[PDB]
Formats: C-alpha cells, structure tokens, sequence
RNA sequence: GGACGCGACCGAAAUGGUGAAGGACGGGUCCAGUGCGAAACACGCACUGUUGAGUAGAGUGUGAGCUCCGUAACUGGUCGCGUC
C-alpha cells in the first residue's frame, strides 16, 4: 500500500513577521524520512528540512521541521518576504516516495478595490468567425472575486474562462481576467454585452460594459 | 558550483515516445542518487522514478511503470528518462533531482533541474492569433486607461509578451495560459496606462511564440 | 614396618569410534533493525536483536563439552609376590 502524505492547509494568508505552521500527515509509519521543500512560481524546489528535523546547508533557521509520530510539521517562526510560496512535503521512507499536495502561503495586506475594464472582439477577429470579450480586474485584494456575464441581461453560463495572476511583488495585488467566447452568429444577435463585478472593496458591485454597434 | 539541467521536452502525441536528459555539472552522478520528478500545470509534485548508485537498482511509480526507463551514462555524466506510450496525464514539467549525500542531507533533493516541459496531446502547433484590447474611448477606471493583447489559439506552451520590446513593464499584467475546449491555449496581456496620452504615445506588444516560428508585434490604438 | 622390582585392579593427561542436546557451550552463516562506506535495494564494515533461525545440519567446523564403546602416557592410588 502506497504511503499517503495529507497536507494543510492548502493555502494561507499571513502578515510579515507571523509564526506559521504547516502540516503532513502519514497514513503508515515513514520513520524520519521526511523532507521539506519550497517552490517559488517557475522555479524549481528548493530543499528546506531533511530527515524530519534537519536543517539543510545555507537555509535560515527561522525554517524549522519537527516529527511527532506520523505527523511532521514545517515551522516558519518569523515570516520574512522572501518566504512567500508554496511548500510541499515528502516522504522517503519507503519506493515510492510521496509528496504533499503543497500549501501556498501568501502576503496578507489591506483590501484593495478591483479597477474594471471591458474590452469588445476587435474586428480582425470577428472576421475570423468568433468574438472575445474580455473584463479586466486589476489590482484588487483579496483574491475572492465574483464576474458574471450578462448579454441583453442574460446571465452567461459555461462559456468563460477565468485566469488570475501571482500576488504582486511590490503591492502584493492581484489581477484577473475573465475571457467569454461566442460565435460569430450568436454574437450578432444582441447589443449589450456586460459584465458585473462583486469585491469585497467595492461600495457596491460594479457594471462595466459596452453596445455591440457603437 | 553544482547544477542539473534537463533537455529534450517538446510536443508529442499520444502513444508517441520521448527520451528526457539530465546533464549534471559539479558532481558525479555515480555517487549519488537520481530522480525524476514531475509537476502538471496548477498541480502539485509527484515523483516518477530513481536509479540507484553502484547497485543500478531503479524504481518507477505505479501510474508510469511499464512505459517508463531511468538509465544514467557516467560517461556523460547524464541521467535519462526514456518514455514510451505517452498519455495526456503525462503532461507535465519534469525536473531533475540529486539525492543529498546521506551524512549530509539524508534522502532530501538537494538540487533541482530547471525541469523541462512535455505536453503530451494530438494538437497539432500553432502560432497564435494576436488581437488589441483598445483602451476605452470614456471616462477611467481607477484613475487611468487600460489595454493590451489577446493571444489566442496557440500550441504548445509557452508564449512570452513584451510591451515596447521591454521598454514597458510598469502596471504590466501577463495572464497564465488557458486550455480551452478546442485544445488549444490562450492568455491576455493588459496594462494600465494615463488615459490623457493614448493618443500621442504608442503602445506596442511583442507576442512571440517559438514553437511554431510566430513572432508577432501588434499595436494598440483607441479604436 | 620401609625401600626397589614385577604384575593386576583402579584412576588418569591424551586419543579413535559413537549419538543426543539450539543458542545458557561456542564460532560461522543467514535474517531483521540502526549507523557508516559518496551507498534506502544489492555489496562491505560496525552496533543491536534468539519472546530472530535445523540439533534430520541447509557448514570447506556440525568445532568444544557431554552420552556410550575402546586404546592409552603416567609423575598416581591400592593390592599381591620376589628381594633387601
Ligand atoms: C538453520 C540455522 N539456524 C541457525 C542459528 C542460530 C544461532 C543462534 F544464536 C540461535 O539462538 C538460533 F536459534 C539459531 C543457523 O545458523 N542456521 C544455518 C543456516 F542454515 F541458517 F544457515
Ligand atoms: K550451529
């Protein structure tokens, strides 16, 4: 039977400074096999913790691994701005070797308003036989957002695809995009076309949208 | 002073078969312990397989056994990842990894390869269609204007963007890349610029996708 | 009385044969675990473990001891006989 490693949480928000604590937990007994990493966006791991408790060569001592039966825990006693990504755990104990599903620490900050923006299918593509619509939120905190798409006051469904960015360096914001697609033909067939945004630092929520003639 | 990097990614469709390098610097690979380890877009690390030193003993993961063989040429002093009978779930960035000396490290991965990336699906490649997001022509939004560019249906990964060849890089926004329905990937680069200069000031994004020989620069003007 | 000699019985270092004992007679080997050798397995070393292992040996020891049957040095004891 497979050794599993039962991570969390999955995710954090934590201010500069706080003492955070991350879990794995053994379904078998993996002795003090256990490793810890941490994964910066693009990057490759960088190992953290060997052998449950040890400290890997040139890593801060604030990083500190502690074993208590089949549960290990990543302890970050100060956290410092560099120390923001995710971390996974690992066991090799026994072939195969299992990792944590990583959990993602991330900046806290103050709440930030979303700035809106719509962008209509340009013509170069709408010759092409389907039309993108684009709304932008930028620069907004916390991530916890909410677009919805209205064509004619037509609630959309299916047919958009979200994407957001990493939180910031500098003022550790977030940006998304929500993308809707329509065909050529279903996109000719009404004028108004909206998108409504729900934060948590807006007054209320705010519409921003265009008409599909002017 | 030590350092992996792996080569050979590329696009391959299903059944197909692609053999990874892993060329090690600053260390002998004969002494250590070899690892190949995997990361799906958005996933998490899992481990696919090792070779152990002096014994030669190798070991795989349940989801590649079979299709999958970890060799290492000390004469090269490179450790390969031949795979056979590829699948879409076997898309993913793959890594490198030495296991640390034992007295030193335990059976921590000390060092990483930068990974390389295979994408595993029956999509041909395609350069991208790069569009203007025109900066609206009313009022603001935050107190400036914003635009950009809509890079759609390209494959495979990765595509870069530049605003003004690299001139332009504040309130710069590039997007991860989606896979939509079609199979094929698509991302948005916006930007925040003063709504007061959108006409005199150019704005120009650099799309460029090496896969498919497609390098596009595209520029934004209120339409 | 005692001494010397011969012989017998006994004892006896030593030795050949014999047949029971398994870890409280040992060594070897294997197994498990831990650490070490650039070393998760395999290989080697070290440590630990017999509530880990066959007294049909699965040993290029079944080695020591003992059971039982013989041979036996002798500086041994006892007894008889001869002599002084
Ligand atoms: C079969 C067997 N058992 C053995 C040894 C042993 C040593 C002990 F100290 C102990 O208490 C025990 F029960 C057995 C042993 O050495 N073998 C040999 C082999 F065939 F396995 F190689
Ligand atoms: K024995």
């Amino acid at each position: 039977s497979d050794i599993q490693m039962t991570q969390s949480p999955s995710s954090l928000s934590a201010s500069v400074g706080d003492r955070v604590t991350i879990t794995c937990r053994a379904s078998q007994s993996v002795s003090s096999a256990v490793a810890w990493y941490q994964q910066k966006p693009g990057k490759a791991p960088k190992l953290l913790i060997y052998s449950a408790s040890s400290l890997y060569s040139g890593v801060p001592s604030r990083f500190s691994g502690s074993r208590s039966g089949t549960d290990f825990t990543l302890t970050i006693s100060s956290l410092q701005p560099e120390d923001f990504a995710t971390y996974y755990c690992q066991q090799s104990y026994s072939f195969p070797s299992t990792f944590g599903q990583g959990t993602k620490v991330e900046i806290k900050r103050t709440v930030a308003a979303p700035s809106v923006f719509i962008f209509p299918p340009s013509d170069e593509q709408l010759k092409s036989g389907t039309a993108s619509v684009v709304c932008l939120l930028n620069n907004f905190y916390p991530r916890e957002a909410k677009v919805q798409w209205k064509v004619d006051n037509a609630l959309q469904s299916g047919n958009s695809q979200e994407s957001v960015t990493e939180q910031d360096s500098k003022d550790s914001t977030y940006s998304l995009s929500s993308t809707l697609t329509l065909s050529k033909a279903d996109y000719e067939k009404h004028k108004v076309y909206a998108c409504e945004v729900t934060h948590q630092g807006l007054s209320s929520p705010v519409t921003k949208s265009f008409n599909r003639g002017e | 002073e030590v350092q992996l990097v792996e080569s050979g990614g590329g696009l391959v469709q299903p059944g197909g078969s692609l053999r990874l390098s892993c060329a090690a610097s600053g260390f002998y690979i004969s002494y250590s312990s070899i690892h190949w380890v995997r990361q799906a877009p958005g996933k998490g690390l899992e481990w696919v397989a090792s070779i152990s030193p002096y014994s030669g003993s190798t070991y795989y993961a349940d989801s590649v056994k079979g299709r999958f063989t970890i060799s290492a040429d000390t004469s090269k002093n490179t450790a390969y990842l031949q795979m056979n009978s590829l699948r879409a779930e076997d898309t993913a960035v793959y890594y490198c990894a030495r296991q640390g000396y034992r007295r030193r490290s335990g059976r921590g991965f000390d060092y990483w390869g930068q990974g390389t990336l295979v994408t595993v699906s029956s999509a041909s490649t395609k350069g991208p269609s790069v569009f203007p997001l025109a900066p609206s022509s009313k009022s603001t939004s935050g107190g400036t204007a914003a635009l950009g560019c809509l890079v759609k249906d390209y494959f495979p990964e990765p595509v870069t963007v530049s605003w003004n060849s690299g001139a332009l890089t504040s309130g710069v926004h590039t997007f991860p890349a989606v896979l939509q329905s079609s199979g094929l990937y698509s991302l948005s680069s916006v930007v925040t610029v003063p709504s007061s200069s959108l006409g005199t000031q150019t704005y120009i994004c650099n799309v460029n996708h090496k896969p498919s020989n497609t390098k596009v620069d595209k520029k934004v003007e209120p339409k």
